[PDB]
């Protein structure tokens, strides 16, 4: 249980005194007679550690209006956000998940904390959307049922 | 007790003027009220007065932000303005882009004077306490 | 009685440093005077000065933006700054723009202290009385 | 007399959070300690605060600037932001730049609370007397 | 008549006062046994509307370089500005008016709040200056007299 | 010798003080019965004209980090500085020198307070390098001893 160092503002005499736990804070500081008497953190409010405030923290985090509360304002801690689905963290701000343009197929989805990956289709497969999740897609074989119209792109698939 | 009030940034805001948080967290609020968007003096004196508004956007087109701290009473029908700053051609076009407003000074207030603060672009501001405030104090 | 001074921008200023407004529309001026652009300390002491200064212009070069308040008396022959701060790649070359620089801070002065304000580009500079301006107050 | 400091940028600084000049110069500290790049109250109650600093740059690559004041004391284990600032897309890229940040407001604070300046960037500080600061007073 | 509420300093007795009309503002307020005292604005300063104030507001519009008074500063009103011929309003400043180039002709001139129009050359018309006021003309009928040597463009007449 | 006026603090009577020199400052005014008393400066200060201050003003001008003393703090003078070997001062900065390109020759050399000039190599001339000291330099003549494969340029010499 960790300690703080106070004077009675009564006597001055010099005390080892108990914190508060997360939760808490100090409500009336310990004396010679007594130990160091906690209350609950008030409503919108907390503390995240052992401490020895004389009134908790407010919950100053607040969630944009492209963000999503990760963890909730509770009296053991502060509320947390991340980005909505469809959206990343970038310096600060919440930015719109990239699309793959044609010719170009997805890799890795976007992520709270990663923008979309692309790569360029490698051969024997398209994409032909502007696209946030469609990935490359090999061509039909149109010989292997048709002969082939025109070759396939890594933007147009293969036309029978 | 010391005339004086420091108020943070109210994301609530839906409308001009802007609203402030008078209870929770960092803020002050003594001898001087907050009533609708405004700090009405109850004291007639010397007070300086500041405020600061925090601007961001993911995308800039350089919209013009304009950041106001103005006075309205009953003995006329009209606002005065205390003090204003405008930014244009702040930001590199399509870049996230952030900058603040401060403004502060001395003002002789009377009795019933009603204090807000005002900007151009209210869906740019953004409201961490730390970041976007409006207070005072009696000299 | 408060020594107290808040001065506004005047349109006149033909040189450097600024003329303000020591009469008119939102000023006060109460024990420390005003005499050429300068604020005169009469009471040696502490106070906290400040000044903005609105700049904006049709078409943005990029010309370099100072902003001092300084300091002179007779006891030597050369100026002392306070404070100041200096804005350059501040706008898109080409845009209309706008902005303002803010100083303010505490210091100590004696009395027959003379304080004035400059500035890089006088064309440049908005005298509205909301927007440039000058004060400061004794603590 | 006077709670009160006003210090000055310190070249040194070669970590965060900055440090800061209080013997030197156009400087105050009186009633308040300075140590280790902290002001130390000792009176509980209301103070002003306030910061400026000045940032530049050979050539621009938009590297966001951040600029807080935070308290911490023994009671806690975990800072306090009091005022903040960030600038992020303020140059045109590839030009010489300079801009400055400036921050004020009140708050109450507790003797024994420890005050401290920190920015994103320390290599584009610069930080001349006039141009980059750190103060207070009691109300 | 508007009205407003006033206590006595001297008995603290609560008065319908009455209010000020434009050009003047209270001088003493109304007492028992008098009634509201207005005076009248001095140099330089204005009251617009019925008003209580116990000073006149200062005019505090003033013409910069660009623009020229569209109102006196009177007793009953502030200054107002516009801009001067040749420049428009935009976002707080006075714009020079645009010009049309070669190949396009002027359909509307600049105005204070408006920049100039232009439209491209109709054809058998136009207009071979960049200028703020010349319109886009007909074309000459060389055969209407010669024949034609070079047939006119929209920035060029018809040679002969 | 210079003079100010000062009243006594003990009587109000009105003196004409002499002033301190450079590297001194005021610390005892002049009285009915003796003149002014100057100290020195101490370190880290200076005052570089005759003055009657009361303390020496701080030597607050530092050298950055592409910045060299050009003079140092004294007693009678503030520190002074100048951009190091390299580079030249701009607008308050200390900027590299420029290099002057293949093609182009240096036809002087950069200062503390100056760039590279540069001028395109003449008829003749080549430099290869990109360079912020190479001037042009003749092209060899091959002839005067081989016969040429290819001719010089600007940027290459002329090859046997
Ligand atoms: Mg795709
Ligand atoms: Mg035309
Ligand atoms: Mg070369």
């Amino acid at each position: 249980t960790p300690t703080y160092p106070w004077r009675d503002a009564e006597t001055g005499e010099r005390l080892v005194c108990a914190q508060c736990p997360p939760g808490t804070f100090v409500q009336r500081p310990c004396r010679r007679d007594s130990p160091t008497t906690c209350g609950p953190c008030p409503p919108r409010h907390y503390t995240q550690f052992w401490n020895y405030l004389e009134r908790c923290r407010y919950c100053n985090v607040l969630c944009g209006e492209r963000e999503e509360e990760a963890r909730a304002c509770h009296a053991t801690h502060n509320r947390a956000c991340r980005c909505r689905t469809g959206f990343f963290a970038h310096a600060g701000f919440c930015l719109e998940h990239a699309s793959c343009p044609p010719g170009a197929g997805v890799i890795a989805p976007g992520t709270p904390s990663q923008n979309t990956q692309c790569q360029p289709c490698p051969p024997g497969t398209f994409s032909a959307s502007s696209s946030s999740s469609e990935q490359c897609q090999p061509h039909r074989n149109c010989t292997a049922l048709l002969a082939l119209n025109v070759p396939g792109s890594s933007s147009h698939d293969t036309l029978c | 007790l010391r005339k004086v009030a420091h108020l943070t940034g109210k994301s609530n805001s839906r409308s001009m003027p802007l609203e402030w948080e008078d209870t929770y967290g960092i803020v002050l609020l003594s001898g001087v009220k907050y009533k609708k968007g405004g700090l009405v003096i109850n004291e007639t004196g010397l007070y300086f007065v500041y405020s600061k508004v925090y601007f961001r956007g993911q995308s800039c087109n350089n919209l013009p932000l304009s950041h106001k701290v103005y006075m309205r009473n009953s003995k006329y029908p009209q606002d005065l303005v205390m003090m204003e700053g405008k930014m244009m051609s702040y930001c590199t076009t399509g870049q996230m882009w952030a900058r603040s407003s401060y403004l502060g000074a001395v003002f002789n207030l009377t009795s019933a004077d009603h204090l807000y603060v005002n900007v151009s672009e209210l869906s740019l501001v953004n409201f961490e306490e730390s970041q976007t405030f409006f207070g005072l104090y009696k000299l």
